[PDB]
């Protein structure tokens, strides 16, 4: 059921002239380069990039915005521990200590509620959460939208 | 906006919601235009919030990822032959706006070819803001809607940066309610720190390499590691072998 | 020994190798006898080494686990209705000897009912040694065979402890070549240490609880934690929820 | 394909009078208690249990015995890090630093060779390795038996 070759497909599909059409993409046929999932040039020619986002966080947190941070626990690129330590640096207070959240009868992952931020892990998901844990990723989105803590029982 | 409407995509099953896609010019002078894809929630869910989704890279496309192999309404068949519906699409619950950014990513483009070699957080943030403002003007029925910005990876940067402009902007048409970040860059140092510990706790690097990394990289940025740092990671990479770094326990694509 | 031979087990597919099972008396005075199960390698693999396999607990049976849901030749059908062949059984490559230990575990037994409340590493090791000596006497065609001791869990204790008697024993019939330990207790302190770090790196406990554990348990034994230690772990357990602690990413049995 | 209820089955199967017979178990029908996978009493009435095995290790290592230690990486009961730290306490020297081992074309897990001990991880396996990673567990056993390092490529 899982398919690691998805990017192969997309790249195929987006390069189709009929899809571009239906998309209103590359109207003039001007883009004389193939569509790719990423641009290696941009990727490799990157400029400014502050070390920390923490301050924006502090700001928006004060501004009263809703802030959720999530993490697929089997990702190794930007892993869970990274996030744990980072958020921890905000020094926020806890409103709800780390608890398991459920989807029906399973543990979907874990969650901790701080004063001004909600942190959520998705058990068994890689970097692309909605790809590896589609059902649970959707639950996550709904609670976020309702501004409601991930569910116990 | 009506011009942006999509009728049916090639090989795309019939659905109960609408979609739009097209460009928004963010820099007239430069000739920078951004491609977007809006997948709406069905009627029964309306009026649903407006969610701006951003993929990272930097240099990676939200349409490619987000829309196509993640939370988007469909999944591409093998050989890019067609589409299947994503049973768990986020557009089941919100109006989802996928943005190819920055200019040069996906279908977005720049008239000024050097644009492509000068990209950065600031411009990216600024152009996005612009995009937004204009977008809303084209989709005025979206003004005042509850609005959220969400993304993953390098978008740990993009999301709050943009969130910030927006907030500060004092744009009254954009009802920004918050943002959500998935597996994202938050703080270089801490992230570097948790990154190595995680690897070691996952049996993906040696004790020595674990140590080498902590010593080479803790003072760097994730995007612009020092040469010590890369030397270190080059080893780590050798130690990790042929696994998918983005999903430890799943197979790699064999094509 | 021939008396120990098994013809066919109930619902057991036909195979190309032999098996034996029966008791060996390890303490005459006490009336302690150990049940074993020997699954041999097929002819083409002979003469193969002799591998003694031990499960942990302490109090868990090698036949139950090792033999039946792990490296043993077969797997039990639902409702204990039958057997299926384990395509990857270790008896494809070695003569595997499953030992229910200590007396009172599985099918092994004690005549002295208090035996059951006084078990320990020493006796267990000693009785096993005895078992061995006697076993070999009953299976003399096994004398001199390359011999290995292997196990998992609490058997991190049993394996080397037994390995040690054996080695020191100077028993000339037992050609001990080494031992192998899988996910086993090796050193209380270090294990405790790595245990917590692992959990935290797996998002299974809170920061505080992580800390509470490091403070409550580092001076204890795994088997005999202090009351601080358990209080701590009681929390951790609450934080972990309804997951299978022995396989993080797999489902729990719903029956 | 995986079945978390296996113990249910065993317990059923071993309690059968025909199986006990074929096993030569409970010959006299004397064992007036049901067969269980573990004994909770023993389990809960445990006595002596040294804190460390390290010394036996040092001994046998000196004695020249073959010693392998393995670890299923998704086990949380006696996890990988625990083993890593423990073996590390032996202070042995490395003969082969941590490297990925393969089964055909996949990474089966990782391995490090020290002077006198081989350490092997099994990628994706829980506590009961031969239950969760049967194919790879078998590979592990064979190399151990041959006294040969887990394979690269
Ligand atoms: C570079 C900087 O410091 N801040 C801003 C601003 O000055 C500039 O107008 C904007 C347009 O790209 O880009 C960025
Ligand atoms: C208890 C101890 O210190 N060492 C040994 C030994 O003294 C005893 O003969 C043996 C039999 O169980 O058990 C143990």
């Amino acid at each position: 059921s899982y398919d690691p070759c998805t990017e192969r497909y997309s790249t195929a599909y987006y390069n189709r002239r009929d899809v571009q059409m239906a998309l209103h993409a590359n109207v003039t046929g001007a883009m004389n380069y193939t569509w790719a999932t990423c641009s290696d040039t941009i990727n490799t020619h990157w400029h400014d990039a502050p070390r920390s986002m923490l301050p924006i966080y502090r700001e928006l947190i004060a501004a009263g915005l809703r802030i959720w941070v999530f993490s697929g626990d089997t990702d190794a690129v930007v892993p869970l521990t990274a996030t744990r330590y980072s958020i921890g640096a905000l020094g926020l207070p806890t409103t709800t200590s780390w608890y398991p959240w459920y989807d029906d009868q399973e543990v979907g992952g874990w969650s901790q509620v701080y004063k001004g931020l909600t942190l959520v892990s998705v058990r068994g998901a890689g970097h692309e959460v909605p790809l590896h844990r589609p059902r649970q990723a959707l639950v996550l989105f709904q609670y976020f939208l309702q501004g409601k803590p991930m569910p116990g029982q | 906006h009506a011009a942006d409407r999509i009728a049916r995509l090639p090989g795309q099953p019939a659905v109960d919601f609408d979609m739009y896609s097209g460009y928004i010019t963010v820099d007239e002078g430069a000739g920078r235009s951004l491609f977007y894809l809006l997948q709406e929630a069905p009627e029964d869910a309306q009026p649903a919030p407006l969610v701006l989704w951003l993929n990272g890279g930097p240099g990676c496309s939200s349409v490619a990822y987000g829309a196509s192999e993640e939370l988007g309404a469909f999944r591409v068949k093998p050989r890019g032959a067609g589409l299947v519906l994503n049973e768990y699409r986020w557009n089941k619950v919100a109006n989802v706006l996928f943005l190819d950014s920055p200019a040069g990513v996906g279908f977005s483009y720049t008239n000024t070819s050097s644009d492509i070699y000068t990209s950065g957080d600031n411009r990216t943030a600024h152009d996005s803001y612009a995009f937004l403002a204009k977008w809303f003007e084209r989709f005025p029925h979206y003004k005042y809607r509850d609005f959220y910005i969400a993304g993953e990876s390098y978008a740990g940067h993009y999301v709050p940066e943009l969130s910030q402009l927006v907030h500060r902007s004092k744009n009254p048409v954009i009802n920004l309610k918050g943002f959500m970040v998935g597996n994202g860059l938050i703080d270089d140092y801490h992230d570097y720190v948790g990154t190595f510990e995680f690897w070691w706790n996952h049996g993906i690097v040696s004790d020595d390499t674990y140590r080498r990394l902590k010593e080479a990289c803790l003072h760097d940025s994730f995007i612009h590691p020092s040469p010590a740092c890369d030397a270190a990671t080059d080893v780590a990479t050798a130690e990790q072998g042929n696994i998918d770094m983005y999903s430890l326990y799943t197979p790699v694509c064999n094509i």
